Parts: structure tokens; sequence; C-alpha cells
RNA sequence: AGCCAGGAUGUUGGCUUAGAAGCAGCCAUCAUUUAAAGAAAGCGUAAUAGCUCACUGGUCGAGUCGGCCUGCGCGGAAGAU
């Protein structure tokens, strides 16, 4: 499961998804998944959709990883009054604005990737799109 | 000429008589029987070559006598008297395991005349060629 | 040197081919041959699958002893041509081919240390005192040592766990782990109750004594501490808390029952307000009660597999570790070792291969 | 006839068809293959 | 988009596996006759045999194929007088 090693505070505001994605362009490989879909990745999803990417190639190609659970989500115990300060962090989320490239596939055919990209897509919450490396 | 009725192309070493161990149940299933294939078999075997997996003709007939014709024995057993090696394939081209040359390839080619559907002795020996690189025995120029 | 290693090879080889059975399992290849080579041997697809699998496990056993035979005498007839005429590439190849003959006898050696779930697992051996009250702890102790002697002897890491020293002098009770290269294979054979007969130095008037001590040898098993039950497999029901509190608890659905749906087992909680901490206090106690049941369930197929050796009886007495006429005999070896000095330095491979047969 | 809310096409014989209003997958070499949404 | 036949051989490519010849598995994945035929894609045999497809010559006679692009529409879509 995919946490921070060392933290500066424990727990943190719910924030805004509001703004655009600075992770847009494919970098490293050459064909990756861009979010359609604004949202959050829990760890447990990101590690899912990872194992997902796996079946999928049968241990072939290189796969990156470019998104990171930086927030953590505090959750209140089950049946508990509203007060008594803020909860337990339960689980990390990455904040996903429109356009994040998630995950990126090289060595391997296109249609392979796609169909990859198809089975993390059903893991992972929010709507996506295939995309190629480009040039410039 | 007579339609395929029923045929098991099943066959191993000629020089051994009667096959049993290995093919077993499938030559003596339909028409011809088991005892068939001692007679018949190695009558064919003494003229060209003994010991060396050759394909036979198996077309069964309901009077139970069966014609038989035997090619030219085959390019994966030929390139082995020749070749120098046994081993092919798992790591054929990963790691050398044997050497083939050309004109070794080309001479081996031309005994297989009536085996092959083929105008020219070039053709055949490309064959040959294209056969050993499959087996794992890379082309020496 | 190397002429006289070959006969020793065949006579090993001899000696481990009667217990295999040349003379019968030639004789079921026969008959499986006999219908199997009709091509109406399909009718019965479950019967045949156990035959099919059977005799191509025993081909690889007779005419393999018989290529071993066929191979020695060649190899020989190889190696004489060269000698005597002073050729030196076959001396060569007279070597390399036996040297396949010894590992077919290993894999044949190594198929009756194959035999079982548990074999090259880790290994442990409990030497428990008899009822001598000082002679057996005296041999308890020599048991242990022959034992550490054998471990070194054969290249094992001897761990020494629990050892409880004797009263006056030896050993009570002493666990010992033997860690390698299916360490528990040449242990297996070696597990009961050792007959020691000894004139004693602890009694005074010298009287002759019968000793025994357990030398119990188990593998060292897999931790499995408890099996992630899935919420397909429990069943969860809520109902209402018994007794006071107004129209608070007559209004809870605060209480929960939880029942494993195969096995039967219910768990039932009503101690805490909430339902949601009750739901996990429960499911903690169900999965404590199913950890029982797996526990126990375990021991009673122990139990009843240890009322078979039981009933076994006087078997168990197995070695006769007869000191005062120097002889020792198994019951399964038939053998008589007049080196009792020897044995007692490590030296039982005269005793494995033999009670393993 | 299975359930769904995906009727995907498994395999070649498959075939998808919209019967005024429910959509429903028919396969002519399996039984079991043929879905329905609902 | 239909239909008519071929759809292979050198070949059983080889190495293999309780049984694999395209199909428990591993790799080569070249060539022949060629109008085409993958060392065979999905069914199927105890492995073979067999049913098909990719492709190929003819017939039929005009548009067809899959991408995104959104506009709207279905399903997904079940409660209690
Ligand atoms: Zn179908």
């Amino acid at each position: 499961m995919l946490q921070p090693k060392r933290t500066k505070f424990r727990k943190m505001h719910k924030g805004r998804n509001r703004g655009l994605a600075q992770g847009t362009d494919v970098s490293f490989g050459s064909f990756g998944l861009k979010a359609v879909g604004r949202g959050r990745l829990t760890a447990r999803q990101i590690e899912a959709a990872r194992r997902a990417m796996t079946r999928a190639v049968k241990r072939q190609g290189k796969i990156w990883i470019r998104v990171f659970p930086d927030k953590p989500i505090t959750e209140k115990p089950l049946a508990v009054r509203m007060g008594k300060g803020k909860g337990n962090v339960e689980y990390w989320v990455a904040l996903i604005q429109p356009g994040k490239v998630l995950y990126e596939m090289d060595g391997v055919p296109e249609e392979l990737a796609r169909e990859a990209f198809k089975l993390a897509a059903a893991k992972l919450p929010i709507k996506t799109t295939f995309v190629t490396k480009t040039v410039m | 000429a007579k339609k395929v009725q029923a045929y098991v192309k099943l066959q191993v070493a000629a020089g051994m008589a009667n096959p049993s161990p290995p093919v077993g149940p499938a030559l003596g299933q339909q028409g011809v029987n088991i005892m068939e294939f001692c007679k018949a078999f190695n009558a064919k075997t003494d003229s060209i070559e003994k010991g060396l997996p050759i394909p036979v003709v198996i077309t069964v007939y309901a009077d139970r006598s069966f014609t038989f014709v035997t090619k030219t024995p085959p390019a994966a057993v030929l390139l082995k008297k020749a070749a120098g090696i046994k081993s092919g394939s798992g790591k054929p081209n990963k790691d050398k395991v044997g050497k083939i040359s050309r004109a070794q390839l080309q001479e081996i080619a031309q005994t297989k005349a009536a085996d092959m559907t083929g105008a020219d002795i070039e053709a055949m020996t490309r064959s040959i060629e294209g056969t050993a690189r499959s087996m794992g025995l890379v082309v020496e120029d | 040197p190397v002429n006289n290693r070959i006969q020793d090879l065949t006579e090993r080889s001899d000696v481990l081919r009667g217990y295999l059975d040349y003379d019968a399992k030639k004789e079921r290849l026969e008959e499986v041959n006999a219908e199997l080579e009709q091509p109406d041997v399909w009718n019965e697809p479950e019967r045949a699958q156990a035959l099919g699998k059977e005799r191509s496990s025993l081909e690889a056993v007779v005419d393999t002893l018989d290529q071993m035979k066929q191979g020695l005498e060649d190899v020989s007839g190889l190696l004489e041509l060269a000698v005597e005429a002073d050729d030196e590439e076959t001396f060569n190849e007279a070597v390399a081919e036996l040297d396949a003959l010894e590992e077919k006898l290993a894999q044949l050696e190594f198929r009756r240390m194959f035999s079982g779930e548990y074999d090259s697992a880790d290994c442990y051996l409990d030497i428990q005192a008899g009822s001598g009250g000082t002679e057996a702890q005296d041999w308890a102790s020599m048991l242990e040592r022959m034992y550490l002697r054998w471990a070194e002897s054969r290249g094992f890491k001897t761990e020494i766990i629990e050892e409880s020293e004797g009263e006056v002098a030896g050993i009570k009770s002493v666990t010992i782990k033997i860690s390698g290269d299916y360490a528990y294979g040449w242990l297996r054979t070696e597990t009961g109750v050792h007959r020691l007969v000894r004139k004693s130095p602890f009694d005074s008037g010298g009287r002759r004594h019968t000793s025994f001590s357990s030398a119990f040898v188990y593998p060292e098993v897999d931790d499995d501490i408890d099996i992630e039950i899935n919420p397909a497999d429990l069943r969860i029901d809520v109902y209402r808390t018994s007794g006071a509190g107004g129209q608070h608890v007559n209004r809870t659905e605060s209480a929960v029952r939880i029942t494993h749906i195969p096995t039967g087992i219910v768990t039932q909680c009503q101690n805490d307000r909430s339902q949601h901490k009750n739901k996990d206090q429960a499911m903690k106690q169900m999965k404590a009660k199913l950890y029982e049941l797996e526990m126990q369930k375990k021991n009673a197929e122990k139990q009843a597999m240890e009322d078979n050796k039981s009933d076994i009886g006087w078997g168990s007495q197995i070695r006769s570790y007869v000191l005062d006429d120097s002889r020792i005999k198994d019951l399964r070896t038939g053998v008589e070792t007049r080196n009792t000095q020897a044995v007692l330095d490590g030296s039982l491979d005269q005793f494995i291969e033999a009670s393993l047969k | 006839m299975k359930v769904r809310a995906s009727v995907k096409k498994l395999c070649r014989n498959c075939k998808i068809v919209k019967r005024d209003g429910v959509i429903r997958v028919i396969c002519s070499a399996e039984p079991k293959h043929k879905q329905r949404q609902g």
C-alpha cells in the first residue's frame, strides 16, 4: 500500500478540487491514461489499479506511476457525536484535477495498453481517456 | 481417384519392427490391425534407409488391405548425421548449440527430389535452410 | 579401484531392487499394457486416469534398472579396451557415463525420501527419557550425542532449543532443531523408543538394565495462524438487547449475532451500547471461536493419527542397543553392528536405509 | 438469459438487440452467452 | 455484406508433458508450391483426427469501415394509503 514515509503533519483540510492539472502531457512512456473526470484516488484504489495493470501485462514492459497520495483523509469512528476534535487518519488520497495523466506504459502494443487501462479504469473511481506519447 | 475415407498419420523409427509402445492404439483402430505393420512397414525400409522416423500414407479400406508409398525421410532427421548436434529448440537463438554450412544443407536437400513438390533444387535448398533455422541451427555463409 | 566401485554400485542397486518389486511391478505393467493398447479403453475415464499415470510412473523404474544392468557392463567393457591399449580418452568416457548411474540411483534413493508430504522441510526431535530414573536419563544424553554426531557427519545446522538435564546425570527431555536439505527424510525413520541394555554405573550392586528412551521426530510446519474470513462466509444478524433502559434499549438493534454459514458456529454479543462496536467485538470473538474450531479439528485429527501409532504398540520399540553384548539389532534392519563405539559416534547409515525400506 | 447493466459481446456469435427499450444479447452458438439489461 | 471451393506442404517446425501433431506448456514465427494458406486466430480430440477464421479465384453491384465530435434518447432505474 502506497503511503508517505515521513510526515510533516498528521492531519489536513478537505481542500478543494478546484483548478486544472499540471501532470498533463505523456512524459516517460509511450501510452498513458489521462483523467477526464475530477476526483480523488484512495491509496487502496491505486494499488488495485496497479494490480489490474500488472495482470493485463502478464509481466511485460515498463509502467510508470505519476500520481501519489499526498493528502490524508481523517474519518471519525462509527456512531460518534459531532464534536470532540478531528478523527483519525484512515486512508490516503491524491486530489485529481481534470487532465492528470495517471499511469504511463511502454514495451507493449497499443491495444494491449488500452485494455490494461480499461481494467485500471474499472478499479478507479473517476472517468478516464487513453492517450499516446506526443512530440513537442 | 477415390475420396479420403479415414487416415491417422502416426509413425516412428523405420528400423523398429511393429510400432506399438509409442503410437499404440491409433494405427490399429478403424480397419487395418496392429499386426500389419511389421511385414508391410519393414518391406519398404530395407531399400532406402534404416533407423529413421519416416512418415507413410495410411488410407484405410473396407477390404482390410491398405495402400502405402513412403516419402523421402524428413528434414528434421536428415539434419542430424551431417549437422553434428542432437538438441534443438527451447533456447535456440538465445545461445548457439550447433553449426550448419550452406553446402551441407544443399547436399541434404538433393535427396528429397520426390518428397517435395518443386521445380528447382535451389528452392529446396532454401527450404531446408529455413527448416534448419527453425530448428535452431544458425546458417554459416 | 574404479572397477570395484562399479561392482559396489551394482550390489547397492540389486538390494534396492527387491523391495521396489522388480518381479511384481514388471508383471503389473504387463496387465496395464494389455488393456490400454486396445482403442476401447476410454469407456471408463475414472479408472483409466488412475492407471495411465501409474503405468508411466512404473516404467521409469523397471526399465531404468534394466538400463542400469545394461549400462554398467558396457562402461566396464569401454574401460577394458582403453587401459589394455594405453588409450586415455576412453578411460575418461568410461567414468562419465558411470557418473550418470550414480545420479539415477540417488533419484531412486530420493524416491524413497520423496514419498510423503513433508520431507525437505525443517526438522525437530524430542528425546524423552524413560522410567529408569537415572539410567534412562543417562541413555537419553547418549542418544542426543549420537544424534548430534550424525548431524555433524551429514552436514546440518543443529540447534538445541529446549534442554532439561538429568536429576543426577543425563537428560530428562531435549528438543533439538536440525535444518537443511532433506533433513526430516533421514530422521523420520528414526522416530521411536530405543531399547538400551547395559551394565549400569549408577547401580551400587551393578545390576544389568533394560532401559528405554523415546526419540520422537517431527517436522516444522507452516505457521498458518488464521484464514481471512471473507464477508460471503459470515451471516450477520441484529436484534434487541435483553433488559432495562426505558425507551432507548427497547428501540435499538444494538445486539448482534454472527454465524459462520458452512460451519454452524454462532457468536452473539449484547455488551456495548453501539451496534458497530458489538459487530466488530462479536466478529473478534467469532474469529477467536473459528480458530478454536480449526485448532480443535487439527488436534482431533492428530489424536486419531496417534491412536493408530499407539495400536502398533511393541513395534515402537525399534532399535535394541545391546551394549552388554556390543551387537545392535533394529527390528526392520535384521543386521548386527559389532562396533558400538562407531554407532554412538553417529554412523547410523546402516540403519536409515533399512528402516526406510 | 443473464441480468446485466453492461451487455458486452463476449464472442463473435453474440448479437446486441434493442427490443422496444430493453437492451439484450443473444448468442447463436451458446445458450449461456445470451444477456439482458435489467 | 452474403455464398461457392482451397485454406496446405518441407511438417510431426522443434523443445516438450499424466495425454500436445496450431491448442497442459516453452520458443524459433523460416522457406516450398503459389491466385492464397498464420508453423493457425476462435471451437473441438484421450494427443491425433475433425468444425471454422485470417487470407485467396469467382459471383453479387455502390458505397462501406472504425475513430472523436458533441447535440439529445434508452437502459441501467425497484416501496410501501
Ligand atoms: Zn457466444
